[PDB]
RNA sequence: UCUGAGAGUUUGAUCCUGGCUCAGGAUUAACGCUGGCGGCAUGCCUAAUACAUGCAAGUCGAUCGAAAGUAGUAAUACUUUAGAGGCGAACGGGUGAGUAACACGUAUCCAAUCUACCUUAUAAUGGGGGAUAACUAGUUGAAAGACUAGCUAAUACCGCAUAAGAACUUUGGUUCGAAUCAAAGUUGAAAGGACCUGCAAGGGUUCGUUAUUUGAUGAGGGUGCGCCAUAUCAGCUAGUUGGUGGGGUAACGGCCUACCAAGGCAAUGACGUGUAGCUAUGCUGAGAAGUAGAAUAGCCACAAUGGGACUGAGACACGGCCCAUACUCCUACGGGAGGCAGCAGUAGGGAAUUUUUCACAAUGAGCGAAAGCUUGAUGGAGCAAUGCCGCG
RNA sequence: UGUACCAUUUUGAAUAAGUGACGACUAACUAUGUGCCAGCAGUCGCGGUAAUACAUAGGUCGCAAGCGUUAUCCGGAUUU
């Protein structure tokens, strides 16, 4: 079964308008890659590039992602 | 969502093309006698009502019916 | 069963499997208290072996409690 | 050619029956519709029990002609009569159930959110 | 047809209709909340079997039966002819 | 007999006709001020508004082949079932949107219909054939899935034989639209499992199955009677009314159809409109009756709406199918899941209607010879002084 | 559910009351403020100068872990 040691916790450290988002995105993504349920162009280039900051930092922000 | 409610549609698809093929097989000699008015229609009719009723395909009623209905016209002959 | 909580009374009944939960009943065979230790089911033990002839078996539990009164000793020898 | 003050049907939920055409957005002096131009539209009839009310003017996109327009395959496709669906403010339409099909002539052009609401594309 | 008693006696109205017959039968009771004497009348639509017919302006007796046709679900069972 | 209460209010003052308010019980009550408990019931009448998620019908290996894994040299023992097939699913669960008439309440007639399993005993469970999932391979495929060809068993399917008994027809007889019975013509039933015994042969216990045959039971159909307001609603009705022939649902029936027709209902008020679940029942008074039809018990129907068919014994089927319709959600944009008036719970409304609760302990249900599986039916617990009793 | 309940188990008045109303109808009143202003209220009807009709204090009366309050239904209303 899984081990203590298998539940690594990464925080990403920044401020916004560094792009912080952006590579938040990316990993997500990359690191999220699901070919079977729909997420591969659902998220490929998921955009929070910033035209309006708010709308993508509140839906985007959350607790953390598994 | 119900397990029961999808095997019983699988299993009913089936049955419902086996029970139209016997409602045709029946018809199609209702047909033979209508054109044919005798005995050995009549026979096969009745034989073939029985093995619907057998399995329960027609009730004995709508069968008793019918072939009083073919028996009148036979014996009319 | 019925009555207030902590008070159960569950009047003897003869049940086809069709009908639901303390509903619209065949015919009431008695009463009885599962929680006072003594017999007091009201029984004639004629009519009972009348719906038992007539079919419609009512609930297993009170199976037992025809046994204590033999009505079986003189149900299945009456079967012959 | 469709054309201002030409009242055609609609083709997706709004519970309006005619609409008119007022002037085809872009530049001016164009006078002549073809497919997929965006257009200013007044409601000619409409039921209160739909989403849209009378004398409101609106915007929306001819998807199918009367007239027809032959594509760059060299297949000319046509229609009987003319089709007009409404867009809500930009390039997602007002409407979410389709009637009738629609033209890939558009496709390159973006859309994608009425073909996704369509049953077929040409 | 045999079935136990059942009395239905009227006074006969119409018979237009090929053995067929309008009754009517004029029935007397108390009114639940004053008890005084109240007539209504009913009408029945009733077939003739053949062997009896029915003839206008004379007392009947009518029995329930199957459904010979639609609101025709009464038989005429005795006669009390032309007086 | 159950069982009976009045006062004030007009006038300068008096009486009389009449009205109004108070004096008391009850809630599917709530608000406002406070606030201990035990016992017990009750806790969306508004949006049958839309509603995320878990449950709300599952079960059967003593039905079957096969698949996988723990032991075992393999064989085989051991654990499960993906599928087929079987039972169950139509009942429970919930609401009153809609329904003004056999729907409801009640008695008959069903010589007009059926009922798997339960109850009645009897003929039997004879011999064959074919496929088929499961499995593999290929394709469409992101999966979802779908398409194509082989592989496999059955209490799954399909011929034939026996069919006392049954249905059908004919001859005779009983009786007042049908009864019982003698002979004849015709027709059609299946399958073995598991266990024990026996060298085998064969026999036995139970189950599964067909036929026949008794009740009980559910449903359906017709019936008289009563069962809202409304005349500031006088005509309504065209398979309607009726007949002949035929077809058709369990049956009779224009139920439907071919033909012939002209009536039927109807000032004892039809038709029209508003409203409406009904009944037993809850309250009020002694009663005439009114009030409300919480829960409950039965009956009635739909399950977002309009329709349709299938399986099944029974459904046009709370969480079956398909079609059309309004929406959400996902989509790689090709197409898909569909519908909590089930338990909950939330957005909103309102005065307000609750734990996003435990176990099926007990009953029941569904199934299986069984160990028994499921059960937000069911029984407990939680919140709230909503109400009653007791209690400091 | 170690629940209910029981046993001088231990300490302990200690751990728990508010409510409406008093002119009459209909048992339950006096003081201060008050000047048709405030306000009371189911009715008669109260208050523009000693207000038992109002606001408050006290007293008093009636209910009670409930009291009032409205909605609504039957009685009184035999007032279809």
């Amino acid at each position: 079964t899984v081990d203590l040691i298998n539940f690594r916790n990464f925080g990403i450290m920044a401020h916004i308008d560094a792009g912080k988002t952006t590579t938040s995105e990316r990993i997500l993504f990359h690191s999220g890659r699901i070919h079977k349920i729909g997420e591969t162009h659902d998220g490929e280039s998921v955009m929070d590039w910033m035209e309006q900051e708010k709308e993508r930092g509140i839906t985007i922000t959350s607790a953390a992602t598994s | 969502n119900i397990k029961s409610n999808e095997k019983r549609l699988r299993q009913n698809i089936k049955r419902n093309l086996n029970n139209k093929g016997q409602k045709t097989k029946l018809k199609t000699n209702v047909k033979n006698f209508h054109k044919e008015i005798n005995l050995d229609n009549l026979g096969n009719v009745y034989s073939q009502a029985d093995r619907l009723a057998r399995k329960g395909i027609i009730s004995t009623n709508r069968a008793r019916r019918l072939k009083s209905r073919n028996v009148a016209v036979l014996n009319k002959t | 069963r019925m009555g207030r909580v902590h008070y159960p009374t569950y009047r003897i009944v003869a049940v086809d499997s069709r009908v639901k939960r303390d509903g619209k009943y065949i015919a009431l065979i008695g009463h009885l208290n599962p929680a006072l230790k003594e017999n007091k089911c009201k029984i004639d033990e004629a009519v009972a072996l009348e719906w038992l002839n007539k079919g419609a078996k009512p609930t297993d539990t009170v199976r037992s409690l025809f046994s204590q009164t033999g009505l079986w000793k003189k149900f299945v020898e009456s079967k012959k | 050619m469709v054309s201002f003050m030409t009242r055609l049907n609609v083709a997706d939920n709004t519970g309006a029956k005619q609409v008119g055409i007022i002037k085809v957005l872009g530049s001016t002096r164009k006078r002549y519709a073809f497919l997929g131009d965006v257009v200013v539209v007044s409601v000619k009839d409409a039921i209160p029990s739909g989403m849209v009310k009378k004398g409101q003017v609106l915007r929306a996109v001819i998807v199918r002609t009367k007239k027809g327009q032959q594509r760059k395959d060299g297949t000319h496709l046509k229609f009987d009569d003319n089709a007009c669906v409404l867009i809500k403010e930009d390039k997602s339409p007002r409407g979410t159930r389709i009637f009738g099909p629609v033209a890939r002539e558009l496709r390159e052009r973006g859309y994608n959110k009425i073909l996704s609401l369509a049953v077929e594309v040409v | 047809k045999r079935n136990q008693r059942k009395v239905l006696i009227g006074i006969v109205k119409s018979t237009k209709n090929a053995k067929t017959a309008t009754v009517q039968v004029e029935s007397r009771f108390k009114h639940p909340l004053y008890h005084k004497s109240v007539v209504r009348h009913k009408k029945y639509q009733a077939h003739n079997e053949g062997e009896v017919l029915a003839k206008d302006g004379d007392k009947v007796q009518i029995v329930e039966t199957r459904p010979l046709s639609a609101t025709k679900r009464f038989r005429i069972a005795k006669i009390i002819e032309r007086a």
